[PDB]
């Protein structure tokens, strides 16, 4: 492309252009909150990890 | 009744961590501006004509 | 805590409560004034507020903490020992 | 605040318990205004640095009262913090109740400056409220678990030198202060009237 040229990805490419998946951040902190909530239900250190 | 949750001390740890990541989510979520907008609303309708 | 759980005379329960209270007053006092050292050394950056108000609550400490260590028990015993009940 | 926290009772174990308890409180502050969405702001940030002065010395009144109550009779700390949480479940609902009472006027202002007072108000709402709550539950657990079962009625007969010598200065000023209770009961006479002149 020459100079002074831009472009855009939109549609559902606007949605994925924002973010395709911030989901694995939520699987990460989901694993966190599952880990600690089971650390209350177990009420035990690392016994939940099973 | 507090001692019941002394008996699950890891539960109180979990509460502290919920504070740590609710608060971490907050400080990575909260917008920044030094002056939480104080002045009354003042619409300034203006014009110009030579 | 030392009124009817410990049903003694007011003065000796006051003394135990003010010894057991006495070490908190020192540790809180020095603790907080070292808390407000940065507020008072500050130049610029809200300097009126941390300097003036830091010194203001500092004077709150020294004119409260080492003031009314004497006053709170004797106010208690003039409220009670002038105006308890007859029993 | 942390160097203050290590400083006093000269323990590389005990005084280290409440320290990590400290910042969790203030970051929970943000969570409280996450209930409010109130953006981080220099007025609010200054009100919360004054307020973190307020919850750190709330932190040391609760943990010093706990450390005392477990310290003077030296039983295994269960029943120590049971009685302790008796008197300061009463005192914690005390300080929360009256402290809430001292800055509900800051909530009920008018004016735009008064809305800034509302920002400091909600700041110390957060500080007061969640500070009392973590003192209620988290603090007796942390003190209850990872401390040592110490000897009963122990004053520190082996702790010597400048440190226990300063504790002898401490009891010197303690009994000196007992003499101040008697003689300044006579000066609740003359420091009653001196109290009137200083208050005017």
């Amino acid at each position: 492309l020459p100079t002074g040229v831009g472009y855009d990805w939109t549609g559902m490419s606007y949605q994925e252009r924002l973010s395709g998946n911030q989901a694995p951040s939520l699987y990460a902190i989901s694993l966190i909150v599952v880990f600690l909530c089971l650390a209350a239900l177990y009420e035990s250190w690392s016994i939940p990890f099973s | 009744m507090p001692n019941f949750f002394i008996d699950r001390p890891i539960f109180a740890w979990v509460i502290a961590i919920i504070i740590m990541l609710a608060g971490g989510l907050a400080i990575l979520k909260l917008p920044v501006a030094q002056y939480p907008t104080i002045a009354p609303p003042a619409v300034t309708i203006s014009a110009s004509y030579p | 805590d030392l009124m009817d759980k410990e049903g003694k005379g007011l003065i000796e329960a006051t003394l135990d409560a003010v010894r057991m209270r006495l070490r908190p007053i020192l540790m809180t006092s020095l603790a907080f004034i070292l808390g407000v050292m940065p507020l008072v050394i500050s130049t610029g950056a809200g300097s009126g507020a941390q300097n003036a108000v830091g010194t203001g609550v500092m004077g709150g400490m020294v004119t409260a903490t080492v003031l009314a260590i004497f006053f709170v028990p004797v106010f208690f015993v003039v409220v009670r020992r002038r105006f308890s009940r007859k029993n | 605040v942390f160097l203050v926290m290590y400083l006093f009772l000269q323990n590389f174990r005990a005084t280290l318990i409440p320290t990590i308890a400290v910042p969790v409180v203030l970051l929970g502050t943000f969570a409280v205004l996450a209930a409010f969405g109130f953006s981080i702001n220099t007025l609010t940030m200054f009100g919360m640095v004054l307020a973190i002065g307020l919850l750190v010395d709330d932190a040391i009144v609760v943990v010093e009262n706990v450390e005392r109550v477990m310290a003077e009779e030296g039983l295994p700390p269960k029943e120590a913090t049971r009685k302790s949480m008796g008197q300061i479940q009463g005192a914690l609902v005390g300080i929360a109740m009256v402290l809430s009472a001292v800055f509900v006027p800051m909530a009920f202002f008018g004016g735009s400056t008064g809305a800034i007072y509302r920002q400091f108000s909600i700041t110390i709402v957060s500080a007061m409220a969640l500070s009392v709550l973590v003192a209620l539950i988290l603090t007796p657990a942390l003190c209850a678990t990872m401390l040592k079962p110490i000897a009963k009625g122990d004053h520190g007969e082996g702790k010597k030198g400048f440190f226990g010598w300063f504790n002898r200065m401490f009891e010197k000023s303690t009994h000196h202060y007992t003499d101040s209770v008697g003689g300044i009961l006579r000066s609740t006479g003359r420091y009653l009237v001196l109290y009137l002149i200083i208050v005017v």
